[PDB]
């Protein structure tokens, strides 16, 4: 009387996460913005740091706004 | 003697349930007093002190049981608070 | 049925608080303990 019932509750905190909590989005979304996967974002975040090489460029109203 | 102090704190919140202090220009009304709070509503301590407030600034213009690990009456006060803004909110608009 | 009877009623407690997240073989054990967090863990969502 108890396998019996693990295996539901498992199956239904599993099925939660993705058609609720979209845990399937978050990681191919990461992946976008993290592991650079998504071109223009990267090749125009880098492309504009790498434009200005100190004092600068390490205040939050730059870096906190680029 | 656990359906017997169940069967006192299902009547002896009757009068409280049918009812957080007031006073007599709008943040000194009605004020949370802090001690006599149940230390299980205390996640809800401002949705509570925020839904009958908005239910007197129109008045004046013109079920609940207790479970053990079951959050049926937390989610009860949701229930109603969601109404009473929809009522003032729309009330001024 | 003396045992019995006192074993009947020596678990009551316990049963709540497995109804709760709702030696021995080991092969259980660690099913149980997260057996009952995921269902700990519903309640706050």
């Amino acid at each position: 009387p108890l396998a019996a019932h693990i295996s539901l509750v498992n199956k239904a905190a599993v099925d939660y996460f993705f058609v609720e909590l979209h845990l399937e989005a978050h990681y191919e979304a990461l992946r976008h913005f993290l592991l650079m996967e998504d071109g223009e974002f990267a090749q125009s975040l880098s492309d504009l740091l790498f434009e200005k090489l100190p004092g600068e460029l390490l205040n939050p109203l730059v870096l906190n706004s680029v | 003697a656990q359906e017997l102090c169940l069967y006192l704190t299902k009547a002896a919140s009757a009068p409280y349930f049918e009812v957080v202090e007031e006073h007599e220009y709008w943040d000194q009304r009605y004020t949370i007093v802090q001690q006599q709070i149940p230390s299980f509503l205390q996640k809800m301590a401002d949705k509570i002190l925020s839904t009958g407030k908005y239910l007197n600034v129109v008045r004046e213009c013109g079920e609940i049981i207790y479970t053990l690990k079951e959050r049926a009456y937390v989610e009860q006060i949701e229930k109603a608070f969601n109404y009473a803004s929809k009522v003032l909110l729309d009330f001024l608009m | 049925p003396v045992l019995l009877s006192l074993l009947k009623t020596s678990c009551e407690p316990y049963t709540r608080f497995i109804h709760d997240w709702v030696v021995f073989l080991k092969h259980i054990a660690h099913d149980i303990y997260v057996c009952g967090k995921t269902i700990n863990l519903l309640k706050l969502c």
